[PDB]
């Protein structure tokens, strides 16, 4: 289960939250900010 | 040394420009030797008149502010200096960096002697307070609390209690009074056993390196910082001999010619800033003088701590 | 070569408003302009555990100790008054028109091709099936989401509002008109022609949609539900907050919009499951299943890219679906 | 012990530093604490709040502080089912007992 | 393979409302439509310390210093008026039907299998035992929770409300109908057939349930109790708040629903302890015990998973319990 989800056309990064079963808005940015956040935090929770 | 018969509390004392340079390796709070020498100067100036022996000192430090400034783009700090006068030609003199800091400490100094029975407790408390108002604590003037809301007075707690409960009760009363500070104690046994564990880790390790390891925030791989028990700091724990002890009228340009001189060098121990109600015995947490002059090793510590 | 434009943003046609739910008594729905609003108020719930245990918590002592410390929450609840059995859900809907024209587009050649494609669609067949299905989802009160499921009688009143007042009034039996069949009616075809003239840009269309539902005295109505802070303790937990605009319960505008778009009866799976909402990779959150998966060639993106770039026009049902996705709006274009 | 230390430290520096705990009234100050306003209730009100605090001895902040400190451990079912929660609760009870024993003696 | 669905949400069938309690005199209950509501008012209480001491407060001087300073509260209280001896508790109940369909379910295969299972149940034996037990819990005023325990005479009037008026009126003596035996009657079978046709989906059922109780002049009634914020001082604590909708005391809807669900006489422990409420891991929060623990194979989850996945149909009492849980609603399914 992926920790971050980039909404691609809308330039928003959604980070998974475990309390409610959903993604919440983390920050703006595209694929580069998504990959940088994956490198920092690690994907797959 | 000997245990205190009473425990005088000098109140919150404001010191305006104390020596923030404790040692060649440490900056920050002044050396505990300043406080032990201050208490011995108090004994030298009123203790011979009130027939008491002021000995030992508990350092509390309600607030502290080093006159420092972090420069732009650096992680380190520098010291705000003073402007010394010019020379006889008008040239700017060579700047010698002195650290200055504003302290608010209170001194738990132990008192014992035959003067406790001769005078009232508030009388000798007011006497040593009126003497300490005209003194200096680490090179910094003692600010004497004029025209504020109310002067913080003294309370000479008698260490001899009628019970264990009365002893703990007025000890808790005193600890509530010196509560917004942080008591400074000498923790050399922890430094020694940290030397032993670090020598088990890699051999021929100095306790200089164990001290440095206890200071730094070192990181560990799985990343996690190393936990530290309490607020561990490096302190200068006295002096060690570099020279044979010279005769009084033998060394050139001494302070006086009736005192033997010996060129010495600092000894860096370890201290721990803890809240004062952790110790459960305020008869402890007092900094004494241990010379052993035949070997060198002029040092100060808090004996009877643990 | 005509690649896809790197940006496309389509603005939302069929704009609804927040649906303000008020309450009153049936057989005086015609005097329902001063009906008091349904207020969202707080009640406090206390529940034992009923979720599944993960085979570790199945110790009976641990289970009894957990049910001895039960969960205290407060919840936002909205009910009808105890002397009122009808819920009035009233919103306005604007049908804008000019569906294929993007609000943003990098490639000018792709924009001309897309505009040619949508204009070819509209000239071959207007907004006549799409507006018929939108008029159905206005007629059967689907925008009453859970306020409809046990209602004794639902009735929808749709007024076309011209310069200041009603130009044409409709009145439907929203339970006779089903939630799953798009039949024909003399009044539904008139509403379909009105939404057709709105979507074709040939007129300004603003509808005022009012839906009354016989629920029962004091029963619970279900406004749209917000999401909660969770900054405080677990006894005044506030496990549920509801939407309200100004001391008056309400359904979100995009929930009304999602119920309006529920027209897609052309997905490749079984058609007895009813219409679903028009989405790319047409998905339903409640069922958790995405119909029109891109492995099959029937999502919005592969159909649009085959229709516009390489001119492979799909079947007329699938291009109804593509144009309903253009009416829905969104950003369709890569990174 | 350290978190108790700095809780008592924060309470002491507020209670001696400012008269702001009795600066302006209202309805909401969580007034059951009565530790952050020690000279704000006795040095001003002679019998109104000082006799309402010396006989009552408001020291009840330990259980609310334990409720706040209970968040610090994770709310895991295996953590509560194991004996680590038992060790956590007994050491927490000892330290809140010491917080109680230091918090009670505020009338001397 | 047919594993269990990851989400499973069942909507609540048998929706009650908030039970508004008003007050008046007996023998004019037939004119009880203008009866004034029971108002929740405040009063001060002054208590001595009476809880157990943990062998550190058993000093006599410490205990006397504690009882020297008593605790002050203001409590919300709800009494009848001094000239009214009857408590009228009135709510509506809406029986929906469609008990097998989940409102959210991931696996389509599990959803079809679960629908087939519930349809097999309904075809084999309809909602006939369950509706008889729900009709008893309407008939004996179990929803009067503590307002029933000392009442001289309890009379429940249940009215089937059609298009605007009463289609069929019942009237029960709720003390002759016990709280523990599900006997048979002439009128209770008519109410059971009505709740049966409601739960089967074959008709709209909305019942208006009115219950009267001879308590006594000025006696205390017991509405549902809210939880407090615990923010102010120890003198004006406001330690008790009672539920009220608009200056009118009320029992929560989930409390009336928990009293209606109290039909489960099939739990493995002793049946002299009465029916309990239908819960998974069937637990009574007053008693702190969970009957139908998962170490036995009689909770809702293992019964449902043996019935649906691996076709191990339980006894008809346990599947009465399972379909009663599906009528109850809930969030079933794992993570």
């Amino acid at each position: 289960i992926e920790k971050f989800r980039c909404s691609h056309g809308y330039n928003e990064i959604y980070k998974y939250s475990p309390d409610h079963e959903a993604y919440l808005f983390y920050c703006k940015g595209g694929q580069g900010q998504l990959n940088k956040l994956i490198a920092e935090n690690g994907r797959f929770m | 040394v000997t245990d205190p018969e009473a425990l005088l509390l000098l109140p919150r004392l404001s010191i305006q420009n104390a020596n923030a340079i404790s040692s060649p390796l440490t900056w920050g709070f002044p050396s505990p030797g300043a406080f032990t020498g201050f208490v011995h100067a108090l004994q030298r100036r009123v203790g011979i008149s009130l027939d008491i022996e002021l000995d030992g000192v508990g350092i509390v430090c309600h607030r502290f502010e080093a006159q420092i400034s972090q420069p732009a783009g650096k992680r380190t700090k520098v010291f705000n200096l003073t402007r010394n006068p010019l020379n006889r030609d008008g040239s700017t003199a060579a700047i010698v960096e002195e650290g200055r800091a504003h302290l608010e400490v209170s001194l738990l100094l132990g008192v014992h002697g035959d003067g406790l029975d001769d005078h009232p407790a508030q009388e000798i408390a007011r006497q040593v307070q009126e003497q300490a108002g005209a003194m200096r604590l680490a090179g910094g003037s003692i600010l004497p609390w004029c025209n504020e809301r109310f002067p913080a007075p003294n309370a000479e707690l008698l260490m001899l209690g009628g019970s264990d409960e009365q002893r703990r009760k007025n000890q808790r009363r005193l600890t509530r009074r010196l509560l917004p500070g942080f008591a400074l104690v000498s923790r050399e046994a922890l430094l020694q056993q940290h030397l032993e564990t670090l020598r088990t880790t890699l051999p021929e390790a100095t306790t200089l390196d164990a001290l440095l390891d206890l200071c730094r925030i070192n990181f560990e791989p799985p990343w996690q910082v190393r936990d530290k028990p309490g607020w561990l700091v490096p302190i200068p724990a006295g002096y060690n001999a570099l020279s044979p002890l010279y005769l009084p009228g033998e060394v050139r340009n001494a302070r006086d010619r009736e005192t033997p001189l010996r060129f010495v060098e600092n000894l860096f121990g370890l201290g721990e800033w803890l809240s004062p109600h952790r110790v459960a015995a305020l008869s402890d947490l007092l900094w004494y003088h241990h010379a052993e002059p035949d070997k060198g090793l002029y040092r100060w510590s808090t004996p009877r701590f643990v | 070569i005509l690649s896809t434009a790197s940006v496309l943003a389509f603005e939302r046609k069929l704009d609804p408003s927040d649906a303000l739910m008020s309450a009153g008594a049936w057989a005086q729905r015609d005097a329902s302009q001063e009906w008091p609003a349904v207020t969202v108020r707080e009640k406090s719930v206390r529940g034992t555990i009923s979720n599944r245990l993960k085979t570790k918590d199945r110790d009976p002592a641990k289970l009894d100790a957990s049910i001895q410390s039960p969960n205290l929450q407060t919840v936002d609840v909205a009910n009808l008054p105890s002397d009122a059995d009808t819920l009035k859900v009233r919103f306005t809907l604007r049908v804008l028109g000019g569906a294929g024209t993007p609000s943003a587009c990098n490639d000018a050649a792709y924009r001309d091709k897309l505009l040619q494609t949508v204009a070819t669609y509209v000239n071959d067949q207007g907004f006549a099936e799409l507006a018929r299905r939108y008029a159905h989802n206005l007629a059967n009160a689907r925008f009453l989401w859970r306020n409809r499921v046990g209602a004794e009688a639902v009735e929808v009143r749709i007024n076309h509002i011209r310069q200041g007042e009603v130009a044409r009034a409709w009145r439907f039996d929203a339970l006779a008109i089903g939630l799953r069949d798009f039949k024909a009616d003399a009044e539904l075809d008139a509403l379909a022609e009105l939404i057709a003239s709105g979507l074709s840009g040939s007129g300004h269309v603003l509808l005022e949609v009012v839906a009354f539902a016989r629920i029962g005295d004091g029963q619970e109505v279900f406004p749209s539900q917000e999401l909660i802070l969770d900054k405080g303790d677990k006894k005044g937990q506030k496990s549920k907050t509801l939407y309200s605009v100004r001391d008056a319960a309400a359904i979100h505008s995009q929930k009304i919009g999602n119920a309006l778009r529920t027209i897609d009866t052309w997905y490749p799976d079984e058609d007895g499951l009813g219409p679903i909402a028009v989405e790319p990779y047409g998905s339903v959150t409640s069922q958790g299943k995405a119909y029109r998966q891109p492995k099959q060639k029937l999502d919005f993106y592969t159909l649009l890219d085959n229709w516009v770039l390489r001119d492979e026009a799909p079947a007329v049902e699938q291009q109804h679906y593509v144009i309903a996705n253009l009416i829905r709006g969104g950003v369709f274009g890569e990174a | 012990a350290q978190i108790c230390d700095e809780a008592l430290q924060y309470a002491a520096r507020l209670r001696e530093l400012e008269p702001g705990w009795s600066a302006t009234p209202g309805c909401q100050l969580h007034d059951a604490e009565q530790l952050w306003l020690d000279p704000l209730r006795a040095q001003t009100d002679e019998t109104f709040l000082q006799r309402r605090l010396r006989g009552d001895w408001p020291a009840e902040v330990g259980n609310r502080f334990a409720n706040w400190l209970n968040r610090a451990v994770s709310s895991d079912s295996q953590i509560l089912g194991s004996p680590e929660a038992a060790q956590w609760s007994q050491e927490l009870s000892k330290e809140l007992t010491m917080f109680k024993e230091i918090l009670e003696d505020e009338r001397d």
